[PDB]
């Protein structure tokens, strides 16, 4: 049909019960008097109402009726097109079971009252499955059979009221049992849900495609990744919408112990579905029944893993009843992915973003009145990194806490809890936010959903550094043909100068967060001075890490520290040192050439770390990402003092000019020392004042928040005099000249 | 290429590869997609030029290559390698014999 969807408005006819059949229904199709436009529904649902229509009188282009829309569960503006439907059955005689809920709670014989209105004025034709309006229960009747041995399509007479099974339906049929909190815009991931639906359909509705492709031994979908979340309970509202098949209900599996019988029934179900068309019934307690090499180091867990491998390698692509995401424990999942079915493909899982939080908030608002002016954008922003079951659970808890607080503050609510009082005392957006802050998501941290050690603005300046990072991001995505016709991409590796704590790791993390990347923030003497021998060992470890986490920007900062100047040319130690140096040269001369392995080293001198790479020998282009020069030490000290207690007169420019030779963290140490000295002075003054007050009730008091509530400029100058400047002026000029001449 | 060969004067093959890589990097950096498209950045026009530039090599002229070469070393120890090859050749000549065909 059409690729752009629309929404269907209300019916043109004012009366909802007047659902006039369209002229096209009787024109394109031979719509007789006893049949109307048969509406297709979800999970193999179909309903047609016998109503006489006059196409020659008035062809009203009205929309669907409200009752018809509710019964058929027709989407708003769905493309009403006739396509091949191979999942429709037929029958001869059926038993029209009455509603069990209407029988209970009715005074006297409810069957006599039900049959009184069933024969005449029942609003139901002569067929099985007709729902009738009942008083009480406040629930819908829509049940899906996971695997029914019999068929669901058969005609039934209305004059014979057949007895039901006697079991009332307590569960809310319209809703879904699983995915209670794990609900996002498309159920977590649109791509993953689409892939699951396609696997469920094509393997069950297009067996010819599988036969021509020849993948018979393929199991199906056994996903991982989203383990432990409400994605563990993501079976319903995705399979409930997809529905379930019939036949081959289950094995007996009733011994309550099932030592080897659990494996026997599992193998039988795996083999039975390979030649049948049963539904993919999600395994209840899938991790519990199948330890999957996670529970015990004995035989049960390994046996579970092996049985999972056999089932994934022993089931055809017809049912694929495999738990996804959290199938087994995340640490040791079942071998259903290790065997056929997920051994070559991953799951397109959507990350927890503000979209999932907003969808959960919308679902909650539809379910209950959160607030009159609930800031769902604020809720989504506060739980942007946490979306899914955690976000919905936290929002529900916050709303419940806010509503409870509002009800308690409104009155005692111990004699007559007014429904208007509770609904009006909605969970205020501020109150809900406060309760959510008091609450927590399932994840240990909501900020752990991104890779960001430092903000892009936290790294002061970095103008040419950010320029180089953006160029690397773009020319590889913008103009990759420009690089290809131009040859190869530029070499990596920066050489910073000055003191340590230059922010190279911080700037790299800032860029990676701005690039939504997990930069491999490498340490110092952790690649060259490798602990497993020569530098080649750590180089290969980093290569494997970058290949498994591409792009993992191997931020091998502090090349001067990376070398660590091992030395020791005596006996076998000299051999080890020479091997380490040669391995470092080899890694710098060919390594994992992907994942943007940029090593922003520290350049204490021209030969302090790898003079050959410092010369244009190893690096064809020693691309040092220049940063804009700022008094970032002054700004950092200002932020720290704001975090502490220094105010009033602060000759920050007058003092920072004395030692301008800083590398961000260089002057921060002096600031920290001055802050510590000021805090010690304040504590001493407080102790002296307390002693004076103890000696005499009115002797002394506290001057301010600190003995020096302003900047302890005297203490700062005293610390500076006790310490020394970072470098001399002649040495600084020589270093600047050396950097410029290169 | 003839001018490049004449300027090479039998420069080192590794040095030649390094010079080629340096010229390639200079061209890639000097690329209009890396320069002009960023320059306008779709402010009033998508790129600083209405039409794209040529291949990055065009036109990294003899100036860019000469600048790279002045930056390039190409400084193989001619005396040492010459002595090594000469010693090997002298040994090989001392190793050879006549035809000795009956």
């Amino acid at each position: 049909n059409r690729p752009n969807r629309l929404i269907v408005d209300e019916a043109i006819n004012e009366d909802n019960s007047v659902v006039s059949l369209s002229q096209p229904k009787m024109d394109e199709l031979q719509l007789f008097r006893g049949d109307t436009v048969l509406l297709k529904g979800k999970k193999r649902r179909e309903a047609v109402c016998i109503v006489l229509s006059d196409d020659t009188c008035s062809d009203e282009k009205i929309r669907m009726n409200r009752v018809v829309r509710n019964n058929l569960r027709v989407r708003l503006g769905d493309v009403i097109s006739i396509q091949p439907c191979p999942d429709v059955k037929y029958g001869k005689r059926i038993h029209v079971l009455p509603i069990d809920d209407t029988v209970e709670g009715i005074t006297g014989n409810l069957f006599e009252v039900y049959l009184k209105p069933y024969f005449l004025e029942a609003y139901r034709p002569i067929r099985k499955g007709d729902i009738f309006l009942v008083r009480g229960g406040m629930r819908a009747v829509e049940f899906k059979v996971v695997e029914t041995d019999p068929s669901p399509y058969c005609i039934v007479a209305p004059d014979t009221v057949i007895h039901c099974e006697g079991e009332p339906i307590k569960r809310e049929d319209e809703e879904e049992s699983l995915n209670e909190v794990g609900y996002d815009d498309i159920g977590g991931c649109r791509k993953q849900l689409a892939q699951i639906k396609e696997m469920v359909e094509l393997p069950l509705r297009h067996p010819a495609l599988f036969k021509a492709i020849g993948v018979k031994p393929p199991r199906g979908i056994l996903l991982y990744g989203p383990p432990g979340t409400g994605k563990t309970l993501i079976a319903r509202a995705v399979a409930n919408e997809t529905g379930a098949f019939f036949f081959l209900i289950n094995g007996p599996e009733i011994m309550s112990k099932l030592a080897g019988e659990s494996e026997s029934n599992l193998r039988k179900a795996f083999e039975e579905a390979e030649k049948n068309a049963p539904a993919i019934i999600f395994i209840d307690e899938l991790d519990a029944i199948a330890p999957k090499r996670e529970k015990t180091h004995g035989e049960v867990e390994r046996r579970i893993v092996s049985q999972l491998l056999t089932l994934m390698d022993g089931l055809k692509q017809r049912a694929h009843v495999i738990v996804m995401a959290a199938t087994n424990r995340p640490n040791s999942i079942d071998p259903a992915l290790r065997r056929f079915g997920r051994f070559d493909r991953e799951v397109d899982i959507g990350i927890p973003d503000a979209t999932g939080r907003l969808e959960i908030l919308q679902i909650h608002t539809k379910n209950m009145k959160l607030a009159d002016d609930v800031d769902l954008e604020q809720v989504a922003n506060e739980t942007h990194g946490h979306v899914g079951a955690d976000l919905a659970a936290l929002c529900s808890e916050a709303a419940l806490q806010a509503i409870r607080k509002k009800m308690d503050l409104i009155d005692l609510e111990d004699e007559t809890i007014d429904a208007e009082v509770m609904n009006s005392l909605a969970v205020t957006m501020d109150d809900f936010r406060w309760a959510l802050s008091q609450s927590n998501p399932s994840a240990l941290r909501e900020t752990v959903v991104e890779v960001p050690q430092v903000t892009w603005e936290d790294i002061g300046g970095l103008e040419d550094v950010k320029r180089e990072l953006q160029e690397l991001v773009q020319y590889p995505v913008e103009h990759p043909d420009k690089f290809l016709k131009f040859g190869m991409t530029p070499s990596k590796g920066v050489l910073f100068y000055g003191p340590p704590g230059c922010g190279k790791t911080l700037l790299a993390k800032a860029i990676a967060n701005e690039c939504q990347a997990n930069f491999i923030s490498i340490k110092g003497p952790e690649l060259l001075t490798m602990w497993f021998g020569e530098s080649e060992a750590n180089v290969r470890e980093i290569f494997d890490k970058a290949r498994q986490a591409a792009p993992c920007v191997l931020f091998f900062d502090e090349l001067d520290s990376i070398a660590k100047a091992r030395g020791g040319n005596i006996g076998d130690g000299g051999g080890a040192a020479d091997r380490v140096i040669n391995q470092i040269l080899t890694e710098m001369d060919g390594m994992s050439t992907k994942k943007n392995v940029f090593i922003i080293g520290a350049t204490n001198r021209p030969d302090i770390i790898d003079p050959a790479i410092l010369r244009p020998g190893r690096l064809d282009q020693l691309i040092y990402i220049p940063l804009p020069d700022e008094k970032s030490r002054v700004a950092i000290l200002k932020a720290n003092l704001r975090k502490s207690p220094v105010a009033k007169d602060v000759d920050l420019e007058f003092l920072a000019k004395m030692t301008n030779g800083f590398s961000g963290a260089d002057l921060t140490e002096i600031c920290q020392r001055a802050c510590k000295l000021a805090i010690r002075e304040s504590i001493e003054s407080e102790i002296r004042r307390e002693r004076e007050r103890q000696t005499n009730p009115s002797a002394m008091e506290v001057e301010e928040d600190d003995p020096v509530p302003e900047i302890r400029r005297d203490h700062f100058e005293e610390a500076m005099r006790f310490a020394r400047r970072s470098v001399s002026d002649n040495d600084i000029r020589k270093y600047e000249m050396f950097a410029q001449t290169l | 290429l003839e001018f490049l060969a004449k300027m090479t004067n039998g420069f080192s093959g590794a040095d030649l590869t390094e010079i080629c890589q340096r010229a390639c990097k200079l061209a890639i950096r000097e690329s209009i997609e890396s320069e002009i498209r960023r320059e306008r950045e779709r402010q009033t026009n998508p790129s600083a030029m209405e039409v794209e530039e040529d291949d990055p090599v065009p036109e990294i002229r003899r100036d860019h290559f000469e600048e790279a070469m002045r930056f390039a070393r190409r400084s193989v120890s001619d005396n040492d390698i010459r002595k090594y090859e000469m010693f090997a050749q002298t040994l090989q000549q001392s190793r050879g014999f006549g035809s000795f065909r009956f």
